């Protein structure tokens, strides 16, 4: 996918991995003590059997699931946003309920949701996370990657990718010359923006056209307008 | 360029078959046949895969990319079944002995021999370096794993009349014009955590009907035990 | 004189040369002892050089089967400009045994032939030097031995008939395999690997007892080019006709061509066929030109596995080619992609129409199908799908059920995989059923019920003004924000404490509800415990103390009673005077503040 870098231990405590059938299929974020926020597209068609989903909290390396800092958990309830379409790829955000609960620790922390009428200005650098690949396809990296990419306004996003509706329900991040992206390969985590002195769940990894290609913005699911829906299930 | 599969979807295929240490590959300059690691010095492969020089790859994650997690041991001796009808590919099974003892780790390990014959509807797994491309005449380097239950004897015989014998059983189900288990010429057939068969042939690249025909290995208890004992 | 590893000294021990140079046909030692027959003691027959016109040789263990791996090499030398023809009657062995015929001697050899477990037939080498390398790669009892009969012939006085005609029974005849190809042609008796690809019998003989040439049958996965070359043809005063039989069977057949080449560099193609032509031997007819010396070739492009192309029964005649009695070959019909697009089928149905197959549920459903079912009911009536039978693929095939009557449809449930599935209840009087299919593994399908009615999924409300939770359990007063687990949904334990007229999101006045009425609270004394209790009730993080502003409200205030267990006790008894509004202040829970000392990478 190009653009990844090394991630320190505990750098992203709210990034968790989702395993279905023994393989890392998608990613999620830790918001509360019993709920996760993940992409609805990658969990579609597998919500009838939540027992087959393995939620790994505090994961740092693909083949090092032995440290005590990582506490595996199961998923019992899976809910998908009713506004999802699967044809326009609109509102690809779904929530997964943990088995019982998770104890807060240094390497496992929640992430604050955006408040009402809180929009991150475009052009502000934000971090991305996920267990993506170095090349466009294949050769999955065993170490969590991190990169900084400024937000792209939807006005130019709808023109740079004249294939979707985009509308106001998506947030685009990318570069004019490309190089840094997280849309394809594997989500493995959401889009995080930090203002004041704390990160926020600004976006969730979504579909895309190409990785490390110029004039190919990376689409991310907008969470500012979905704060109420998430908070309805958080408590 | 747009693709049929996108949006962080791997297509349901395992990430290079994680936690699958019984997968081995046969190399003679390129990948041509697969197999299963019976023990530290024995593997099982189809009889038609016989070649003058074969290199055994243990715990391979990519055919072209090497990350230091692969073991390369040259073959020392290859033993083929003495009753092989190439016209019908019956008894399509052979054993290859590695020159040096394998190193058992998280990516290379042995698999227990079957003890009971499989039954219809048994959940089974098929492993191999098959194609995972919806369209295009290209060979991907991804590692493909699919699940397919063993079918009934009557249906398997009727699928390919005049070719199915008592030592053959069908794993693939239904039909489909897209990628499937297809061939790979010796892909592992592990049902309920135990090896049960070896890929032999099929109706093309899953053109229609059953994707392929698999050679049962349970019947050759003597050929899989006494031969190994006498060729130690 | 000491020699480095990988090299061996000569008999005189004066010069060190490569180990492979010994007994290879190249004289490198000063005394010429490297080619001595006694020095090259192969033990097979005691001889190494065969300078005679004709002869034969034996292998190790002549009277008894061999039991030890022995390497033997033989070199035959004849007059310059003459070729050697190797003829074999019947050869068998224990798999691992290759004669390893090579072109010439020394380091210039590449490969000539390699036949194991089968009779090679007849092998012709167009050189004055022929080399063989007997090898054993097994410790078992292999074959008794190998022999070869050869005879010298001029090979340049041959006419066009002998050069061209070859039915593939006496080996490859005089055809020379190209040395600039990815792989060489293979002559295999009977049927070969890759079922439904390649001939099952020989054309010349009629059954499996015959021999034919074809592309390599190994289960490879790479594109390769194979080629066969012939001797130059002498000029003729009459045009000639070239006849051959080609069998191009397989789904991945790329191209077959002749590509006649001449000494004038005016190469041209006279025959070219592409694609599959069925499991039948087709007749190829070629007219000849280019009286000057030219070579007839058969360039075939080999694709991945299941792309076998075979040739047999090459013959030559004279005169203009007659009318081809055999009909011109035609390509296979091929499964036609007749624009699957979207079948559509039924779209809307009403109450009289309830039972319906999906598309062809008894048999299967078509691939690439996007079927839309519009379930319309009367006003005020809900719709219950009540699936009867459901058999999809697993994760690819998905049945999507949404709520209609609006542009922004609301997803209700997603069903996939085998086995029965639960019913679906729609919010309004319209349900949309979507079937997304894939191009592979199309199961039988699904069948619905289309049940409609009033309050299909809504339980009967409780009487006597009793509150009801989501699970339907009756909760009159017991679990009205009292902190219990009567209903697993938790709706009966909804937050009865909230802010009112505050400055920000985490700010507000006192507002506590006991059962169904919101009211203020008494906080004349304030400590850390009550602040923590308020924070816990509001679901926030750690908080601190707060102070009132002015007693602007004199309504029915309710005192707050704390407990050592953290539970808040509400006493509806205003035993106080001059009540004042109290501001509730708390902070949010600890979020993902960065702690690791991340480095800086300006890249
Ligand atoms: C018989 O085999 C020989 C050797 O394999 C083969 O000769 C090769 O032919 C190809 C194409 O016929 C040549 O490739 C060409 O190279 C030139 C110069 O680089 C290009 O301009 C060509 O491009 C165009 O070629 C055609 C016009 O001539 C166009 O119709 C076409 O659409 C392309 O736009 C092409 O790439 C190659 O150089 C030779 N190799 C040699 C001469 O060594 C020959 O074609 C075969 N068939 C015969 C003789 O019938
Ligand atoms: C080569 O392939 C040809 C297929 O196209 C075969 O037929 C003829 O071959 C020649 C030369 O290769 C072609 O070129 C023409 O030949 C004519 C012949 O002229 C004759 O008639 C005139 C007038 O009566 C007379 O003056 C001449 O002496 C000849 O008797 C020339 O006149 C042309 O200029 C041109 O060079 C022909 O086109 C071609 N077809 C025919 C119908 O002639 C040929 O047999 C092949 N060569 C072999 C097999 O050696
Ligand atoms: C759901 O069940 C319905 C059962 O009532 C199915 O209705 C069937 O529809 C077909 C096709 O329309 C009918 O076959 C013909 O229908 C025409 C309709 O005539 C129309 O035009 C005249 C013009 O004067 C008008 O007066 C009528 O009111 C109609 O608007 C008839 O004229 C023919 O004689 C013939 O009957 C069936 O009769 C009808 N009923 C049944 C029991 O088949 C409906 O098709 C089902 N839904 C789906 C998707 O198939
Ligand atoms: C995750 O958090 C929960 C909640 O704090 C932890 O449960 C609590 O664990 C402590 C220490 O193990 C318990 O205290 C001890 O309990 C035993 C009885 O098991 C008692 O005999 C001791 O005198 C002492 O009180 C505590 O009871 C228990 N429950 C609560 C409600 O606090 C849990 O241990 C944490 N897990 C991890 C892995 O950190
Ligand atoms: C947001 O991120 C972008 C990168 O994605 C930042 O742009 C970077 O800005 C620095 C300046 O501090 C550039 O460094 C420059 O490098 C040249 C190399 O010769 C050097 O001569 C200059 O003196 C300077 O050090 C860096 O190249 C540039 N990145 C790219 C890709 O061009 C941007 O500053 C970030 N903004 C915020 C607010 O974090
Ligand atoms: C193998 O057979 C070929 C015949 O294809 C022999 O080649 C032929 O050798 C004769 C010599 O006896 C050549 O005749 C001479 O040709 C030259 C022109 O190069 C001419 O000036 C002389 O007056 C004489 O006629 C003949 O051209 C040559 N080629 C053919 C096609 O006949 C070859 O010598 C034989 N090799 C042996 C017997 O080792
Ligand atoms: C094309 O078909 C013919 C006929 O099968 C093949 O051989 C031809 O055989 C006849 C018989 O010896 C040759 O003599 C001809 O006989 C007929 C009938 O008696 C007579 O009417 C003619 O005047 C002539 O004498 C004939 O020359 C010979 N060739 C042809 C063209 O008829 C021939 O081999 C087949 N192939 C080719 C490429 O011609
Ligand atoms: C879904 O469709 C199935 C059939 O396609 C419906 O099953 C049928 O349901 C009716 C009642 O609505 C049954 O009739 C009653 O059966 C009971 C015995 O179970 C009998 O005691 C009553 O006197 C009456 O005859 C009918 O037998 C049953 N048929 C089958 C094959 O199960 C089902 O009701 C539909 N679901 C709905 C409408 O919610
Ligand atoms: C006590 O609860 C109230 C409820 O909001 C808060 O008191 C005041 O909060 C403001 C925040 O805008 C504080 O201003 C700044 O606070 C930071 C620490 O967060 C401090 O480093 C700055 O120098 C500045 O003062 C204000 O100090 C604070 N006042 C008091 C008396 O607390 C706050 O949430 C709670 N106070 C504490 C210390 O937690
Ligand atoms: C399979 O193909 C072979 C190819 O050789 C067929 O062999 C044919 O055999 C007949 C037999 O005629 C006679 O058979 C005598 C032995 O019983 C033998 O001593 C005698 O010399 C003579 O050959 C022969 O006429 C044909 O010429 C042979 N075919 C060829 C192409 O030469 C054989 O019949 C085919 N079928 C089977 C079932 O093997
Ligand atoms: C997203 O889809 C909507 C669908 O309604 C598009 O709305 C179109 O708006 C124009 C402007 O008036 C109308 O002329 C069209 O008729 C509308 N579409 C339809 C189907 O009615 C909207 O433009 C789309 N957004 C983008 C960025 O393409
Ligand atoms: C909001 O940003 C400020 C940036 O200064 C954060 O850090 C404060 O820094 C000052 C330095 O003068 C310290 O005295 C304060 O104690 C720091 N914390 C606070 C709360 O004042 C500040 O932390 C950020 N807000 C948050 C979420 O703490
Ligand atoms: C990897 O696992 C080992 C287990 O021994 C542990 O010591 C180490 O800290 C782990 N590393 C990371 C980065 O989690
Ligand atoms: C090799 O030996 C076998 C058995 O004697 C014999 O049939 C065959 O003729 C010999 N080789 C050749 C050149 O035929
Ligand atoms: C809101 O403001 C009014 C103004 O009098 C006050 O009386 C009331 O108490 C305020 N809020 C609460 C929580 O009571
Ligand atoms: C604060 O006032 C309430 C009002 O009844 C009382 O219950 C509580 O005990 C008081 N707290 C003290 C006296 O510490």
């Amino acid at each position: 996918i190009v653009g990844g870098s090394n991630a320190k231990e505990g750098a992203w405590p709210w990034v968790v991995g989702l395993y279905y059938g023994g393989r890392l299929l998608c990613g999620a974020s830790l918001v509360s003590s019993d709920w996760l926020v993940s992409a609805a597209a990658c969990v579609y068609g597998r919500n009838l059997e939540p027992s087959k989903w393995t939620a790994i909290l505090g994961l740092h390396m693909k083949s090092n699931l032995t440290s005590p800092q990582t506490v595996p958990r199961l998923i019992d309830e899976i809910v998908i946003n009713p506004h999802y379409n699967r044809r326009r790829k609109d509102n690809a955000i779904a929530m997964m309920h943990l088995e019982f609960k998770v104890n807060y620790t240094d390497y496992i922390q929640p992430i604050c949701l955006p408040e009402e009428n809180q929009v991150f200005p475009p052009g502000r650098n934000c971090s991305i996370a996920g267990w993506g690949t170095v090349v466009y396809q294949g050769t999955t990296a065993n170490i969590l990657q991190e990169a900084d990419v400024p937000l792209l306004s939807n006005e130019r996003c709808q023109q740079q990718m004249p294939e979707y509706n985009i509308t106001e329900n998506m947030i685009c991040a990318g570069y004019e010359e490309g190089g840094i992206d997280s849309c394809q390969g594997d989500a493995g985590g959401p889009l995080m923006c930090q203002e004041n002195n704390r990160w926020f769940l600004a976006g969730v990894t979504s579909f895309g056209y190409k990785c490390a290609l110029p004039n190919r913005p990376g689409v991310y699911a907008r969470v500012s307008r979905f704060t109420e829906w998430i908070q309805s299930f958080l408590h | 360029a747009p693709f049929d599969d996108d949006d962080k979807i791997v297509g349901g295929y395992n990430c290079e078959e994680n936690s699958v240490p019984y997968q081995v590959s046969l190399n003679s300059g390129y990948h041509f046949c697969g197999g299963s690691l019976i023990n530290e010095q024995w593997v099982v492969s189809a009889g038609h895969c016989y070649k003058s020089r074969i290199q055994v790859r243990l715990g391979e994650h990519n055919i072209e990319v090497l990350e230091g997690n692969e073991q390369f041991i040259n073959a020392a001796k290859i033993i083929r079944h003495p009753q092989y009808d190439r016209k019908t590919l019956n008894n399509d099974i052979m054993l290859i002995k590695l020159s040096s003892r394998a190193v058992i780790n998280a990516r290379v390990s042995t698999i227990s021999l079957p003890t009971a014959p499989p039954a219809t509807g048994t959940k089974c797994l098929i492993s191999g370096w098959g194609n995972t491309a919806s369209s295009g005449a290209d060979y991907p380097d991804e590692l493909q794993c699919l699940d397919a239950p063993v079918l009934s004897q009557a249906k398997c015989e009727a699928s390919y009349p005049g070719k199915i014998t008592s030592n053959m059983f069908c794993v693939g189900f239904l039909e489909g014009g897209k990628d499937s288990c297809q061939g790979d010429s010796g892909g592992p057939v592990v049902c309920n955590g135990q090896l049960q068969g070896v890929v032999s042939w099929g109706d093309g690249c899953a053109q229609k009907n059953k994707p392929g025909v698999y050679t049962k290995v349970y019947n050759y208890v003597k050929w899989i035990k006494n031969t190994i004992a006498a060729n130690s | 004189i000491e020699c480095l590893p990988g090299s061996s000294p000569c008999t005189d021990a004066l010069t060190c040369i490569k180990a492979d140079l010994f007994c290879d046909g190249e004289v490198n030692c000063p005394d010429g002892s490297d080619e001595d027959n006694k020095m090259c003691a192969t033990v097979c027959d005691g001889r190494f050089l065969l300078t005679g016109s004709s002869g034969s040789f034996q292998a190790t263990h002549y009277p008894k089967p061999s039991e030890t791996s022995v390497v033997c090499q033989w070199i035959i030398r004849v007059n310059q400009g003459l070729s050697i023809k190797l003829s074999f009657d019947d050869f068998n062995t224990y798999y691992t045994d290759i004669l390893d015929i090579y072109e010439g001697v020394g380091s210039s050899k590449i490969l000539r032939a390699s036949i194991w477990e089968t009779n090679p037939g007849t092998i012709r080498i167009f050189s004055n030097q022929v080399t063989a390398t007997f090898l054993i790669e097994s410790d078992e009892s292999d074959y008794v031995g190998f022999n070869a009969t050869y005879t010298a012939f001029n090979s340049s006085e041959l006419n066009n008939y002998e050069k061209i005609n070859c039915n593939f029974e006496d080996g490859f005849c005089f055809w020379v395999q190209d040395l600039n190809d990815d792989n060489e042609w293979e002559r295999i008796q009977g049927s070969t690997f890759s079922p439904f690809t390649g001939p099952n019998f020989d054309h010349t003989f009629g059954n499996a007892s015959g021999f034919y040439i074809s592309t390599p049958t190994g289960p490879g996965g790479r594109q390769e080019r194979v080629g066969l070359l012939s001797l130059p043809l002498d000029p003729t005063l009459e045009p000639a006709c070239l006849s051959f039989w080609y069998h191009m069977y397989g789904e991945n057949v790329h191209k077959l061509s002749i590509n006649i080449s001449n000494d004038q560099n005016m190469e041209k193609t006279v025959f070219q066929k592409e694609g599959n032509y069925g499991d039948n031997w087709n007749y190829g007819q070629v007219t000849l030109n280019e009286t000057v010396k030219f070579k007839v070739a058969f360039n075939a492009f080999k694709n991945k596995i299941l792309s076998d192309i075979a040739l047999d029964d090459i013959s030559l005649t004279y005169g203009i080619c007659n009318g081809s009695l055999y009909p011109e070959p035609t390509l296979v019909p091929t499964p036609p992609p007749e624009l699957p697009t979207d079948c559509g089928g039924p779209f809307e149905l009403w109450e009289p129409n309830t039972t319906f197959s999906s598309t062809n549920f008894p048999n299967s459903y078509p691939n690439l199908a996007f079927c839309v079912w519009i379930l319309n009911a009367q006003k005020g009536k809900n719709i219950q799908l009540h699936f009867q039978e459901f058999d999809l693929e697993n994760i690819n095939d998905v049945v999507e059920i949404r709520d209609g009557e609006e542009a922004d449809s609301l997803l209700l449930a997603v069903y996939t995989g085998p086995g029965p599935v639960k019913d679906v209840f729609s919010t309004t009087n319209r349900m949309t059923v979507l079937l997304i299919t894939n191009d592979v593994l199309a199961r039988g399908g699904f069948k619905a019920n289309f049940t409609t009615g009033y309050h299909l999924g809504i339980p009967e409300p409780c009487k006597a003004d009793h509150f009801q939770c989501k699970n339907g359990e009756c909760v009159p007063l017991v679990n009205l924000c009292d902190g219990h687990l009567h209903c697993e949904d938790g709706s009966d334990e909804a937050d009865c404490v909230r802010f009112f007229n505050g400055t920000t999101n985490n700010n507000g006045l006192v507002r506590f509800r006991i059962q169904s009425i919101w009211h203020t609270a008494c906080a004349e004394n304030w400590t850390t415990q009550i602040s923590n209790d308020v924070c816990q009730l509001l679901g926030l993080g750690s908080g601190n103390s707060s102070k009132p502003i002015f007693p602007t409200d004199g309504g029915p205030f309710v005192k707050l009673n704390t407990a050592p267990d953290g539970h808040l006790i509400l006493t509806p008894s205003q035993q106080c005077l001059q009540d004042s509004l109290i501001r509730l202040q708390c902070n949010h829970k600890s979020c993902g503040k960065k702690l690791a000392a991340q480095d800086i990478t300006p890249k």
